[PDB]
RNA sequence: GGGAUGGCUUGUGGCGGCCAAGCGUUCAUAGCGACGUCGCUUUGAUCCUUCGAUGUCGGCUCUUCCUAUCAUACC
RNA sequence: GACUAAUCGAACCAUCUAGUAGCUGGUUACCGCCGAAGUUUCCCUCAGGAUAGCAGUGUCGACCUUCAGUUUUAUGAGGUAAAGCGAAUGAACUUUAAAUAUGUAAGAAGCCCUUGUUACUUAACUGAACGUGGGCAUUCGAAUGUAUCGACACUAGUGGGCCAUUUUUGGUAAGCAGAACUGGCGAUGCGGGAUGAACCGAACGCGGGGUUAAGGUGCCGGAGUGGACGCUCAUCAGACACCACAAAAGGCGUUAGUACAUCUUGACAGCAGGACGGUGGCCA
RNA sequence: CGGGACCGAGGACCGCGCUCUGCAAGGAUGCUGGCGUAAUGGUCACCAGCGACCCGUCUUGAAACACGGACCAAGGAGUCAA
């Protein structure tokens, strides 16, 4: 949902006399910016560890960049999304060069195919498939095929929308 | 649009006399100059009481003046922005220096027979332009039939 | 129980609002036996 | 606008749209700004903005 | 415990009687005692209607009335304000006599040597199994 | 001197019981529940049991529309 | 109840008489400054009343004291979420502790100490009430705001209206009916919802320039046949939907998923073949 | 460092200043051209683009209903006294 970034967000509960050294909690949040990342982090801790924002603090927020953004990779995403029937598991596969691109493609895909918004989707795991045999979906198995090569039939040429009239009829062969 | 929960309030006080008396207009001009050009709050209070109306300026009697003249006030110049009236119940008028808007004939005669002095407010402004050594007096405001019937 | 300011001003000292209904009940009961005793006396005379 | 956010905006001197004020961060002011969150945008300004 | 005319009390209807009791507005309120009876007490409460305050009088039983601690903090703060002001005058040093609101936290450093953070998924994997 | 229910309706009853795919529940085993089913509402008889207008409709004359089709056409 | 000069359940004429109406209709230049209101409380109600509240003109008072539909702090109501039970004990368990709004209090006008009296009270000179005198200015004892004061006088309209959110009490076959707070309207223009009492944005002197909100950018119509990835083909699609029809509904429409199961020891579909014997099993 | 739009309130000096023979510093000046009249400006009629219900009055909360209005001139309705 937007030009997302992956943030390592580490937070904790405020130190007290009974607990002088509270435990630290780390999550990976796909968020447009740091404010949204911290808000999602506190929402998740409220859902999981019952640690409120007023009784906690943010220790660190860092940006996790892709290690090799120039390498084509296959990603498996395990997610849970909410419809009026309830929560449903979903495993999907995306062919991208970064985890953030895979997550934005996932958000657009869920919006297009199941009308799921950002709030109803929980990203549970994003993994990079180490081997070609780990690819399960046919729409990625056809792309990881050997000596892949296809033509492009019926390409509508780019014509400027400010040029209303043309003297020749266009062609769709290149 | 500006959210104005509070309202700016126009003045609830007289800035000019409603009287058409030309001599009162001259007195108002003189004390406007004095209140603008002097430190003394006496001039500002006198300008205010010159603005005031007649029910706001009750008369002051010689017996009231003699009451306030006691206890070290025997030499202070008495200033009353009102009419000074005579009291039959006061048999002995003490010697006093009184400046007023107007005196009754009996009050003026009895003051001058006792040996004091009667002044107008322009004479008061000439002799005490800062209101030094003066006793400022007012009459009973609530001593009225309407105020009793309120 | 909410009480009226005029009712508390007119209420005598020592008395409370928690006995007004019992006071009214005793007044009605007293009037009832007054009528009953008058009827009994008239029937006894008859 | 409800009377409590109206009073808080009047106390923060935000009586017009596109009015801006500087606020020192205490809890007593932070709770007021959190109540009038549906009408304002606020943040931490830098030296250039100031 | 007895109550007297003038003090400040809280009204808390105790017990499970709050089922069909008619007037629940005065539960949890605080007022000033004007009338005392052996098993009842008269309480003055204020109600806000738009821009004004309206006074109301209620008769509440003793078992639903507790004394209030509204002025306890004020009387305490007066006592230690006088005491520390006398101590400051004796020692010739200044000291704060005013309450201050909570300030933002300052900069500090947290070590992760024996406190390595735990990575959390949005749901727990122990709950997934 | 005032005044003059409405994307309603249509073809399949109500009450009571039972079963029930399913929903929930599985520290309580309760509670909702379609599809169904069972009880109450003359051997082709009898004709010697018609059960209350406060609520108002008609008729010509003539035109048009709907289909929820009586006839004609096809299946 | 006909007729009595076009006049009759009481003729015509003049006068009292400009009879009375609470009911109907009307009620005459301009600009400027303010500017509202619908059970608050009492009375026997309808053919009912006052009254609180809200306003404008004048003033006057040191226009003095500052106060405030707000937050914080302390303490109530809500202990209700939650964490633990390698703390005890077992929503009714607790060291600790929710969110929403909400009550009271937060100073020199205040805080105590001392002395007496008491007609209050207490076993009681004991608490407290009333006085008395003294100590506390070394910071006046949170934040933010503050053309916001007070008191009279006179005058006027409206004082059991409509709609909406939230909370709460009852319901109906379905509709819904009361209250409490707040907002809007009656009194109100502008921009957008094609249009409009109740929607969204935003409130208004006369003008110029700039920038936006809600809503929009294929044409009407100012602004994109803008960009990315998908889905859908409807024999009146859909584009302002949430309600009803309406169901755990019917679909050999089209995608994306979940679970279970089979599979080179040959799965699913087909084709070529087998599909037998006791046995025409028992009764009818 | 460029490119563009709209605006020029004030009318001796005073002030804050600076890069200080002066200045972009408490509000526009300098130079030049055409014309000197219906050219600018204004009024009326009409076309064009956009906008725009018929007024009181009454009712309640509001609309709708209802009631009055063929047109014009002159009167024509909170006065006087106690």
């Amino acid at each position: 949902m937007g030009r997302l970034q992956e943030y390592q967000v580490i937070g904790r509960h405020l130190p007290t006399e009974a607990n002088p050294n509270p435990a630290l909690y780390r999550m990976r949040i796909f968020a447009p910016n740091e404010v949204v990342a911290k808000s999602r982090f506190w929402y998740f801790l409220r859902g999981l560890k019952k640690v409120k924002k007023a009784t906690g603090e943010i220790v660190s927020v860092n940006v996790i960049s892709e290690k090799h953004p120039l390498k084509v990779k296959n990603f498996g995403i395990w997610l849970r999304y909410d419809s009026r029937s309830g929560t449903h598991n979903m495993y999907k596969e995306y062919r991208e060069t970064s985890r953030v691109a895979a997550v934005e493609a996932m958000y657009a895909d869920m919006a297009a195919r199941h009308r799921a918004r950002f709030r109803s989707i929980h990203i549970l795991k994003v993994v990079e498939l180490e081997k070609t045999e780990d690819v399960k979906r046919p729409y990625i198995k056809q792309l990881v095929a050997k000596n892949l090569s296809f033509p492009l039939p019926h390409r509508v040429p780019k014509i400027s929308t400010k040029k209303i009239f043309s003297a020749k009829r266009p062609s769709t062969f290149s | 649009g500006i959210d104005l929960r509070w309202k700016h309030v126009r003045s609830s006080h007289r800035k000019a006399p409603k009287s058409d008396n030309v001599y009162l207009k001259l007195l108002v001009k003189l004390y406007r100059f004095l209140a603008r050009r002097t430190e003394a709050p006496f001039n500002k209070v006198v300008l205010r009481r010159l603005f005031m109306s007649r029910i706001n300026r009750p008369p002051v009697s010689l017996s009231r003046i003699a009451r306030n003249l006691k206890n070290g006030n025997e030499k202070k110049t008495v200033v009353v922005v009102a009419t000074v009236t005579d009291d039959n119940r006061l048999l002995q008028v003490p010697k006093m220096e009184v400046a007023a808007l107007r005196f009754t004939a009996k009050a003026r005669a009895r003051i001058e027979a006792a040996g004091g002095r009667t002044l107008t407010l322009d004479q008061l402004a000439l002799e005490k332009p800062t209101g030094a050594n003066t006793l400022l007096l007012r009459g009973p405001k609530n001593a009225r039939e309407a105020v009793k019937h309120f | 129980i909410e009480v009226s300011a005029a009712k508390e001003a007119m209420r005598p000292e020592g008395t409370s609002v928690r006995g007004d209904k019992r006071r009214e009940i005793r007044a009605r009961v007293k009037k009832n036996q007054k009528q009953m005793l008058r009827n009994q006396r008239i029937a006894a005379e008859k | 606008i409800p009377p409590k956010p109206r009073k808080i905006l009047q106390l923060l001197r935000l009586r017009q749209i596109n009015n801006g004020v500087f606020v020192k961060v205490t809890k007593a002011t932070a709770e007021m700004i959190k109540i009038v969150e549906p009408w304002v945008a606020y943040g931490y300004p830098n030296l250039k903005s100031v | 415990r007895t109550y007297r005319v003038g003090d400040i009390v809280d009204i808390k209807v105790n017990g499970a009687v709050q089922k069909g009791m008619p007037h629940k507005f005065y539960h949890g309120k605080t007022g000033v005692v004007y009338n005392v009876t052996k098993s009842a007490v008269g309480v003055i409460v204020y109600k806000r209607v738009k821009h004004r305050y309206i006074e109301k009088r209620i008769n509440v039983r003793i078992e639903h009335v507790k004394p209030s601690r509204s002025r306890e903090d004020f009387l305490r703060r007066v006592k230690e304000n006088a005491e520390l002001k006398k101590k400051a005058k004796a020692e010739g040093v200044p000291v704060q006599l005013k309450r201050q609101p909570a300030m933002p936290r300052e900069a500090h450093t947290v070590s992760i040597a024996d406190n390595k953070p735990v990575t959390l998924a949005p749901v727990a994997y122990e709950t997934t199994i």
